[PDB]
């Protein structure tokens, strides 16, 4: 018996592989990159025997048929599905864009059939289980009727509470579906996310001995956010045509004064394979961090209990 | 791996082992057999590639598809080089009585897994050799991307250095347990290399020529005891000539005849070349990012008795090696060059004086290739340094041994005894005398004599 | 360009003589290394290529370190190498000769940091060859001396230059070698000792030699050496694959 | 440690100290002893290493037994060089009663490990030394790569420097409590040193010589005398030679000899080498983030009558020291180099002039190590700037007493008495003659007849 990996540590990993084939870098450098800039042991040691296995002329998805308990059939076929149609790079970023999702999906769940499917079921109803045990607590309650009624006349007075039950279903369904002119004001740009991908992405190409050039001419092509792209390939531009890395970034707001100066000592320092890891790494945590999904789930959740039992109270 | 029926392959000995650009690699112990052949061709209805195997090689390929290596490996008291070999090695052979309850002692393999130029260029391409008297040749060693990929990983970890596609090159050197160096240079992937991984690795393995080439006509025994004198009182030279002409070979054959167990030596080299049987002697290397200059000036500064470089290239060594020269080390080294304005002018162009190196220096040996039609011949085709003049044409050189090629022989040329007399009393030019007239082939050996 | 790779059948192309390109065949054999030098598009890379590509490489290990792929050899003792991210030509190169290639080629010389790293394998006595952005001499030796290689490093272990040339007559595009033997150093000097042994007159369309002497080209370890180059002198299919071919032979 | 049973070891006075190699160290009191060897050989089945040691010094370890020192190491009151050795002792005597409950006074190795020329070359090979009368020997010390990388750690940071194989090399000076110094080259690892890690020890073993080193013979009498009158009107003077020739001693022995009573003297160091019998003195050591020139730059500002800068490495510190020439402070200092280009060449390279430095040095001494087979001999080689020369090649130069190796003598070359006349008067003048003629082993005593 053996476990699979974390949700956030299949992301990471998923992520920073689509990005390194889709820069064109051997399938074994990719390997061999992500496993030496792994933080946890498990993770470094698996991937140097995916790659062990790649460099043995394998298949991806057959390298990682040695791990079956942390990649399962489904990722393997999707896998196999890109290296059999030439579309290895787009199913990566497929895949990435996938464990992205799951890890996101886990941890706003749980927040305040797996563990979400059974948590979901079980708060879907709890609320709505009480009421019904509260009201099967004898007769002559508040709002009820005598038992001796004709049963049709008795189901549809309580439809008062099988109502505030359906409201509660909805409203903790809601809470669970959710939750996991100036014309160029109104367009999404860079988030939080979008910011801790590009790093992690350039931390990435960085450490693994590409230049700085070569790195964003990768990202510009692989980044989603399009006002991101358009900075980027701005950034890119200005570096291509000599300008200093930290002053490319310090015409576009997304960056704050503490990353352009910690990349202006990476630029005279030799060091921004490391300046980007850890720049990353702390928006990666940043991002995880980011609290408010959880605390609105428990205003509907109580509050909807709450007003079902007020409901036929009164 | 695929072939028809297990039993077919059993009786015709022959295996298929892989398939690549549209053909079926076979792996075939009879490949005269067409009838084997043309039923292979027929049943399986590909293209082959065949590849001739050892018979029980392929026999126990085909049983195996590396079991018991397979389960070896997941022993972390057999990989460790922390732990003596011979040790080690009982772990294995105690292992597998696991499963037949014998020892095997010498598993030819689990121990080829477990425990002077090779070129290893791609992908399924041969393995070539430099062999010591064959020179360039082919070999029946190829690895396919998996292999190679493999092998590389696993020189490139014994040498000290992990290689991977952010560290694609790796310029490393094994040290075998038998204090034995090697020169690794080493590239993963395909991102610097595209035709895929590869490795090459220099043998330290010379066998340097000693004295005992009085055989090969190469210098009379005459001057060599004339050399070793000059070297004992430290007498700093220079072995000068064209390429492929003899210096460095003659170099480490003046350092390697001597006795130098009672002095500290002491050599500085952009690559090892130089072999020497003593003990108080130190061999530093440039290393990334070193200059010449580095490793000579932090060096000298501790007590080197005899200094050793091997081919002055940067001149700012040089000076620091005339300095070296001036102090009243005994320095020596090798240059390009094939006559005296070819080195002067040389040894000029980076900033020492002809008064600094040409007072300084000693003795300036000038090397040769002497052919006629096939004989290969390396002779020293000549000089003592006096000193500079003031008010001059400077560098004052007195030649005391000319080679004439017409009949192969040393000639003295206007030396004198009063010469070579530069000693600081007569009990110290006496010694020198005696070792004129009255001062076995391998290295060891040859030093292991000059020692008594 | 369009290419796979231009041969010695060139000589079709009037581009060199035959006489010259047996000489430089020769030259490569004993590691005469060489330069092609010519402005931008008269064919110094396809020239450079053309010269490695029909000598028999197939016993030597040749070793090629470009900015990134021009070079085609059908020869199967060689390692070949392109710079990546972040690594420049100094760092392969620097990591090349650390091992033992009998040849070196240097797609281009354009950090001299590499040059430097080249003039040194040269002087070690591999047999070196680059391609050079320049028009003549004071262009090269300028070129090249920019960046602190000296010319007694480069033109004392430079063998030979050659110079490429693009000739326009109306619409025939030829390109042909303009031109050059490095002697060596001189002491207390101007440097570099040139002897011109071929150019070329644009006038008659015809290489003429211009006072190269047999006893110029002597330089040979000996007599059966000498004796080689000179049968490979007067004694010494398209394709590169079979021109490769037919010179392994 | 293991034996056979105590009562062998202690009735046959030996002792098993280690296994290394697979062989067992046995420490022997008796090793003629055939019978008790091969009982030890039978009765471990061990092949042996024998060492001879003292018998009561190997009775006294098999009572009191590398454990005991396992669990004393994890005690930081103990390797802190902050805290008194007459203290620190102490504790591990009585940290050490935790086994058996005595003092153990003096515990030899507990010590050891706690509180002219050595040579470690690589691993597993033999020290050599230089011994003060039978030169260079080989030794009975060995240390495997483990051990030899633990001794490279031990001086490099008793030394204060910390080596790695991000800073394989390391030159630097180690400090004895006795004051006394000795220089250390040493190297981690084998990126620069193949042959393994490696350290050289120079000793200089101090308390300073002084002037009674005309025994020595390296200094004769008269020209002491003259150096003793130009140390006195403030003739500035620099001591060069090459690595280990006598830089320092020689200075230090200037300094030390003169009455320094009445002038207030002042000293910059990289750190501690220069010891002076005399009040009026403020030494001055580099820390952390200052240059050579922070520390003479803030001092020549108060009033020195004399200026000692241990040996000039920034050249931004020898400006400011020539520049303390100019204004009339007498300055002196040390520089590595062997010869005039060597020297000038040195001084010129960051920036002073030669009119500056040769125009205000006065004199310079050139300091060499010569030997003849087995004697070490440090001679004063040889110089007096006179000037600098409008239109010129600078430095002009008066050398007045050269040093003949071959008969060990040091010969007057063309100086004369209308040389060193540079007086600012007639009685100056005779003071200076009188010393010239006119003018007890101990620096202490010899700096008290000197101040008389």
């Amino acid at each position: 018996g053996f476990g699979g990996v974390e949700g956030k540590d299949i992301l990471v990993f998923t992520r920073q592989f689509a990005t390194m084939i889709d820069a064109g870098l051997p399938l074994v450098q990719c390997l061999d990159i992500l496993a030496s800039q792994m933080d946890n042991p498990s993770f470094k040691k698996v991937l140097f025997a995916i790659k062990s296995k790649v460099e043995q002329g394998s298949t991806f998805a057959d390298a990682l048929k040695e791990h079956p308990k942390v990649f399962d059939e489904l990722y393997v076929q999707l896998c196999a599905a890109g290296e059999v149609g030439g579309i290895l790079d787009a199913i990566l970023n497929r895949l990435a864009a996938y464990r992205e999702k799951n890890e996101k999906l886990k941890s706003k769940v749980k927040s305040a059939l797996v563990a979400i499917g059974v948590t979901a079921v079980l708060l879907l109803k709890v609320t709505p289980v009480f009421e019904k045990m509260f009201a099967d607590f004898g007769s002559e309650l508040p709002g009820p009727t005598q038992m001796i009624v004709n049963f049709s006349h008795m189901a549809q007075e309580y439809f008062f509470h099988v109502a505030g039950s359906i409201v509660a279903v909805v409203m903790s369904f809601t809470w669970s579906y959710r939750q996991p002119l100036f014309m160029p004001v109104f367009g999404p740009v860079l988030r939080k996310v979008a910011v801790a991908r590009f790093t992690r992405t350039l931390g990435t190409m960085i450490s693994s001995g590409v230049p700085i050039l070569d790195a964003l001419d990768v990202t510009a092509k692989t980044a989603g956010n399009r006002t991101v792209e358009d900075a980027i390939i701005y950034v890119r531009g200005k570096i291509a045509e000599g300008k200093n890395i930290a002053g490319p970034l310090a015409e576009t707001k997304v960056f704050p004064s503490m990353v352009v100066q910690m990349i202006g000592v990476g630029e005279a320092t030799g060091a921004m394979d490391t300046m980007l890891n850890k720049i990353a790494d702390f928006y990666d945590d940043e991002v995880d961090a980011a609290a408010m999904i959880e605390p609105v789930l428990m205003v509907f959740l109580g509050g909807v209990v709450g007003g079902f039992l007020i409901g036929m109270y009164l | 791996i695929k072939l028809v029926p297990k039993e077919v392959a059993e009786k015709h000995l022959v295996v298929p082992v892989n398939r690549a650009g549209p053909s079926l690699i076979v792996a075939m112990c009879d490949p005269s057999n067409i009838f084997a052949v043309d039923d292979l061709k027929f049943l399986t209805g590909y293209n082959i590639e065949t590849v001739v195997a050892s018979e029980v090689s392929i026999r126990e390929a085909i049983e195996r598809y590396k079991g018991p290596s397979l389960e070896d490996i997941v022993g972390d008291v057999g990989d460790d080089i922390e732990v003596t070999k011979e040790e080690t090695e009982n772990i294995d052979e105690m292992a597998k009585a696991a499963d037949d309850a014998p020892v095997v002692k010498l598993v030819n393999l689990i121990l080829m897994d477990a425990i002077s130029d090779i070129h290893v260029e791609p992908y399924e391409k041969d393995f070539r050799v430099r062999f010591r008297i064959d020179g360039v040749m082919y070999e029946v060693m190829r690895p396919p991307m998996k292999l190679r990929n493999a092998i590389t990983s696993r020189l490139k970890i014994m040498a000290s250095l992990d290689i991977s596609e952010r560290r694609l090159p790796q310029d490393g050197r094994i040290k075998i347990k038998m204090g034995g160096g090697k020169e690794m240079d080493f590239r993963v992937s395909v991102c610097p290399t595209l035709f895929g991984e590869k490795v090459v690795m220099r043998l330290l393995d010379k066998s340097n020529l000693q004295l005992d080439m009085t055989k090969l006509g190469f210098d009379a025994q005459p001057l060599a005891w004339f050399k070793e004198a000059i070297d004992r009182p430290y007498g700093m030279v220079l072995v000068t000539g064209p390429t492929g002409s003899g210096k460095t070979t003659t170099l480490y054959s003046a350092l390697s005849s001597l006795n130098g167990l009672d002095t500290n030596i002491c050599t500085a080299e952009d690559p090892v070349e130089f072999n020497f049987a003593g003990i108080n002697q130190v061999q530093m290397h440039d290393d990334i990012g070193l200059n010449f200059a580095a490793a000579l000036r932090s060096f000298l500064r501790q007590d080197p008795d005899i200094i050793m470089i091997g081919e002055i290239r940067d001149f700012e060594t040089a000076e620091i090696g005339v300095k070296a020269a001036l102090t009243g080390h005994l320095v020596l080294s090798t240059l390009h060059t094939n006559d005296a304005p070819g080195t002067v002018s040389r040894l000029l162009n980076m900033g020492i004086e002809p008064f600094l190196v040409t007072a300084s220096l000693n003795l300036i040996l000038a090397q040769r290739l002497a052919r006629r039609l096939c004989p290969a011949c390396k002779k020293p085709a000549e000089c003592r340094d006096c000193n500079d003049r003031g008010y001059r044409g400077r560098v004052a050189i007195y030649e005391v041994m000319p080679f004439w090629d017409g009949l192969k022989e040393l000639v003295i040329n206007g030396a004198s005894a009063a010469e070579l007399k530069q000693e600081a009393i007569r009990l110290g030019m006496s010694s020198l005398r005696m070792s004129g007239l009255r001062k076995a082939t391998t290295l060891e050996e040859v030093v292991g004599n000059t020692a008594p």
